[PDB]
RNA sequence: AGUGGAGCCUGCGGCUUAAUUUGCACCCGGCCCGGACACGGACAGGAUUGACAGAUUGAUAGCUCUUUCUCGAUUCCGUGGGUGGUGGUGCAUGGCCGUUGUUGGCUGGUUAAUUCCGAUGAACGAGACUCUGGCAUGCUAUUCUUAGAGGGACAAGUGGCGUUCAGCCACCCGAGAUUGAGCUAACAGGUCUGUGAUGCCCUGUCCGGGGCUGCACGCGCGCUACACUGACUGGCUCAGCGUGUCCUACGCCGGCAGGCGCGGGUAACCCGUUGAACCCCAUUCGUGAUGGGGAUCGGGGAUUGCAAUUAUUCCCC
């Protein structure tokens, strides 16, 4: 009608906005399966969609990555169309009236540990990890988390010569500062260590359901980020998880002290998480809070 | 309205034959189209009278030498027969 | 990819970067970047700061410019000498552009004008075009007209491909000249008309077209000078049927006659019959374009230069004396 | 390629046979006229296996 | 006026030839590849792939001939009158072009030059086909109803806009200055990966060298001459149709072909006032296969081409 993408997909309504585009819904006119649309304007400030296509075709095959459907250019735009996914973690955070339990956050922690394992075994970093960035599956994928939005992703290691991007200071905050690292705040080159520090930050966001530096206001954006930084060094590690198991605390201590060229033992983290999970006497039944409020209705 | 090819062709040949007996207004032209041409169609008769009237109101505004030599040429042709 | 962005130097630098610190403008940026201008010859770093200096410099820091014009003149002059000794293009081009902006906004000023002027004959087109446009913007934006006119005269008399270059200067700068320098320039121009080269002839006819088309005042051009240059231009009339220079010759003689009538109408009408006779003779050329051009030129002169003065002239008979006799002659 | 590689006449694994017959399960209620070559592929399939 | 005679060139025949292609097609040498199906053979003891070096070769070359190193099932040998497929070919067949108005709207190097290359949108309207109505106090059996015919309207008249002619606008008069009916369509130009287990007939490339009339002859087109109404030398003086980014002016050198430099010409602009030849005027020649005629050869130079031998073409003796 008004617009057809790919010659066989009919566009629908907007569902959200991406880092470098807008997110729409679409229906395939050939078979009827529903797809998600990332559209961007061909003349803008950030032409990075082809790099996103390269990163999506690199990350194929493994769990936690939606499969690639199509990419093309449409008369004023470039559009990359992917498989449909469900809501992000912040949508479930809003639906549950701002409360998470121990079992659900350990499910989410294991899933994001697996996601970070996959992305660092595929030789790339994320740098914009947030609960909005991790989506949830649909259909039989209803128990599987998915990772999207490679717009701010970059290469952090080489396949042949085993070399990192050289360390250099004064890096701008590409992602959000609610879960940015101390090294990311200062301008230190982001690596895997800052990545699972951000995993620990979204973990404590899920646990405490609030941040002491959330909603902080200052003179400007740089002053806001700086103030969040010195109050982050001013905050002790153990006081962030008072009344909580020390697993998260020593996880933060372990991921804080990691070096640049080191290879962390993710099997150790998974082992510790599953030991805590079985010592609190729970099982992997995938009964989440959003799921049980769906059956309660 | 536009005019077809046969109307202007028949009008030109009827000028070239009988310019002498014509007039200046639609009345005399439709009268001489009645009494000179067969013209079974009254519609085409009105069209031919209107366009020869247009030809008249065009051509006596020109120089009189061409119309004059047309008169003695037509008189010579009539006197020859 | 990064030139078409709004944040780039294409759009936003021209608007919001001029407001340095919230107030437009401060040359403390330039006052701080002397250290890169001195003892550093790194490409694409001098050129970029010269580009930004050229772009920001138009936003009128005029009393500050008048104050530290000496410091800027010395700094950009040593930049000129160093880059002439080194031989680069982009840094030289935008430093020419920013010196042009500074001289447009504002004894030593004559020296800065001479330094800006001396790089017209520089063989690189990017340097030469920038210098030419800068000199044209400085003069049209004058006490410096005599110096540049004498420089052009001496540059022509010294010299063959640069002749067309300062002829382009003359084409773009003849109206803003004093009368004696116009006379000397036209004498030198007819001196290079003594040569049979075609391109110099066409370009200097274009210079005459630009001179007479602007309709100069009495200070730039007098009526006696116009009559003399009209009588001097009759000696060429290329052959009969050349149609590239004859078109320009008719057009510049038409414009000169129009300007002469505009200055002093009776002398212009007196000089008209010779031009009308030559145009009538030139109507025997086999080219249709020159015939149409001669018809259009004589029609324009009849409508604009001959018609409104006929109430002043009055009726003409076979025994007329003044401009009426000239009207009878061209009839 | 279906027709010619069935004409290769190799030892077909039975999961492959399940996949092919699952495609033919995929063709239940479509109305679009599939060509004579479709019946040729079916003919080679029922001739070999 | 000739041709048919003579010399030379060319066309058909014919003759020679490896070929002298024919109503680059020809010849001499060297590469490259070349079904599946069936059945029988070889095949991990190994099917088969790739290869440096040297050689054959007219030259090189794992495309071949030596000597072994490696790839390992990606297989390779034979026989079928059985089909056939990267085949050619027609029909039905679905989509898609073109076909039968109006007004808007610059980083870079480079040149005399806004020079050159190089990055870099919109609306408005849209049958000129056929028939035909309004008003008749008229004719016909007739102002109120009829139904045949005859009238009436043709842009006819006015004023503006108009290439001053096609047309447009508005208006007076007038019943009517346009109210109703019927008519999208068409592809012998086609195109485009689709539909019929669709009818038929079968299962070459690049490289080097040569030849393309080589000539006893038959049949024809032509060019030059057999001289005195002429040949030679000198002098004099007149065209037109065309063409040109290879036509050429001019200067210098060589006796000539030719060589070097420097200008004009995208052209009624420069070659070019196209200084043409026959012709005209003087000299030599004197009936002589001769100063007529030039074929065929010998020597040398120059030029176009990758290359001139079997003579490319030109010049001198």
């Amino acid at each position: 009608a008004e617009f057809i993408v790919g010659g066989k997909y009919k566009l629908g309504r907007k569902i959200g906005s991406g880092s470098f585009g807008d997110i729409y819904l679409a229906t395939n006119i050939t078979n009827g399966e529903e797809v998600a649309v990332k559209l961007e304007s061909q003349k803008a400030r950030h032409p990075q969609l082809h790099y996103e296509s390269k990163l999506y075709k690199i990350l194929q095959g493994g769990v936690g990555i939606p499969h690639i459907r199509w990419y093309g250019q449409e008369k004023d735009y470039n559009v990359l169309v992917m498989d449909l996914l469900g809501p992000s973690l912040e949508d479930l955070f809003n639906f549950c009236s701002r409360r998470f339990t121990m079992k659900t956050v350990l499910m989410l922690a294991d899933q994001m540990i697996s996601r970070i394992e996959y992305v660092h075994t595929k030789n790339f970093i994320h740098r914009d990890i947030k609960p909005d960035n991790f989506l949830m599956g649909i259909g039989r994928h209803c128990n599987k988390l998915f990772l999207i939005d490679f717009g701010l992703a970059k290469k952090y290691r080489d396949n042949r010569t085993r070399q990192h991007i050289p360390y250099r200071e004064d890096k701008n905050l590409t992602g959000t500062a609610r879960y940015a690292s101390i090294n990311a705040h200062l301008g230190i080159e982001q690596s895997r260590r800052d990545d699972m520090e951000s995993l620990g930050y979204v973990l404590m966001y899920f646990n405490r359901t609030s941040l002491p530096w959330q909603g902080l206001k200052a003179a400007t954006k740089k002053q806001k980020y700086e103030k969040i930084s010195e109050k982050k060094m001013s905050t002790p590690v153990e006081v962030l998880c008072k009344g909580f198991p020390a697993e998260f605390a020593m996880y933060l201590n372990y991921c804080r002290g990691l070096r640049f060229e080191e290879a962390p033992d993710y099997m150790y983290l998974r082992q510790l998480f599953r030991i805590l999970f079985r010592t609190l006497n729970h099982q992997y039944d995938y009964t989440f809070d959003w799921t049980m409020l769906k059956q309660k209705a | 309205r536009v005019r077809t090819k046969t109307v202007k062709k028949a009008a030109r040949v009827i000028i070239e034959k009988y310019y002498t007996r014509l007039g200046n207004d639609f009345h005399t032209n439709k009268r001489v189209c009645e009494e000179i041409a067969i013209i079974p169609s009254k519609k085409l008769r009105n069209k031919i009278a209107g366009y020869v009237t247009h030809l008249m109101k065009r051509i006596q505004r020109g120089p009189v030498r061409g119309i004059s030599i047309k008169l003695q040429e037509e008189e010579r042709e009539r006197r020859d027969n | 990819a990064a030139h078409k962005e709004i944040c780039a130097v294409l759009a936003a630098v021209t608007e919001v970067i001029r407001s340095q610190g919230g107030k437009e403008t401060e040359t403390e940026y330039f006052a701080a970047l002397m250290t890169t201008m001195e003892a550093v010859e790194s490409p694409e770093s001098l050129a970029a700061v010269a580009y930004l200096l050229n772009l920001v410099l138009k936003r009128v820091p005029s009393p500050v410019l008048i104050k530290k014009f000496s410091d800027t003149s010395k700094a950009f002059m040593d930049i000129m000498s160093a880059q002439a000794s080194s031989g680069s293009t982009s840094v030289l081009r935008w430093v020419l552009s920013c010196l042009a902006t500074l001289l447009r906004k504002q004894p030593v000023t004559l020296q800065v004008y001479h330094g800006l002027l001396s790089f017209t004959v520089h063989p690189k087109p990017k340097i030469r075009k920038a210098a030419q446009h800068g000199v044209c913007s400085v003069l049209k934006g004058h006490p410096a007209a005599i110096s540049t006119a004498k420089f052009c005269i001496q540059e022509i008399e010294k010299s063959a491909t640069t002749t067309l270059h300062m002829l382009t200067l003359l084409k773009d700068l003849l109206p803003c000249f004093p009368e004696g320098l116009v006379k000397s320039c036209s004498e030198t121009l007819l001196r290079v008309m003594t040569l049979s080269h075609v391109l110099v002839t066409a370009c200097a006819m274009q210079a005459f077209h630009s001179l007479f088309h602007a309709r100069p005042g009495l200070s730039t051009l007098s009526a006696e000078l116009n009559a003399q240059i009209i009588t001097a231009l009759y000696d060429y009339v290329p052959s009969e049927n050349d149609l590239q220079p004859l078109l320009a010759w008719l057009k510049v003689m038409e414009k000169a006659h129009i300007n002469l009538v505009r200055l002093q109408w009776d002398l212009g009408l007196g000089h008209l019959p010779r031009f009308f006779g030559t145009a009538v003779t030139c109507l025997l050329s086999p080219h249709s374009q020159v015939l149409t051009a001669a018809t259009q030129s004589l029609k324009e002169i009849l409508k604009e230069c001959v018609a409104p003065h006929m109430a002043d002239i009055g009726s003409v008979t076979s025994s007329a004396s003044g401009p009426a006799q000239s009207v009878a002659k061209m009839f | 390629f279906l027709r010619l590689l069935l004409d290769k006449k190799y030892a077909l694994p039975y999961r492959v046979l399940d996949a092919l017959v699952f495609h033919f399960l995929g063709f239940r209620t479509e109305k679009r006229e599939l060509p004579v070559l479709w019946h040729q592929c079916l003919l080679t399939l029922v001739q070999r296996y």
